[PDB]
């Protein structure tokens, strides 16, 4: 009676919407975008600081 | 029926026969008992859904 099924948990099919019952998935949703950390700076000062 | 109906092939020596009112479509509605007995065989629907 037309069931859902589900994607193997198999990452080549769950971003193209391969289904295992019917109704095939649009897409996975988008949680966001994570990017890494900017490094900070060490303060110059330390050093002798004449703009040339 | 196809007594008189010589065609060999049997798409056409049916299609012969619905037109010579020898055999009769069957596409009709159910007397009303059939969905009531509890022992009930009711036709199912079925979808599926595919991307392009």
């Amino acid at each position: 009676a037309e069931i859902g099924g589900d994607h193997g948990y198999n990452a080549t099919n769950i971003a193209a919407g391969q289904t295992s019952g019917a109704v095939t998935q649009i897409g996975p949703a988008v949680m966001g975008m994570v990017r890494r950390a900017i490094p900070n700076l060490i303060a110059f000062d330390i050093c002798g600081v004449q703009p040339m | 029926p196809f007594a008189t109906i010589e065609e060999s092939d049997l798409e056409l020596a049916l299609q012969i026969a619905i037109v010579l009112l020898k055999v009769r479509l069957f596409s009709d509605a159910a007397s009303t008992s059939k969905f009531e007995s509890s022992d009930s065989e009711i036709a199912d629907a079925r979808f599926q859904i595919n991307k392009w």
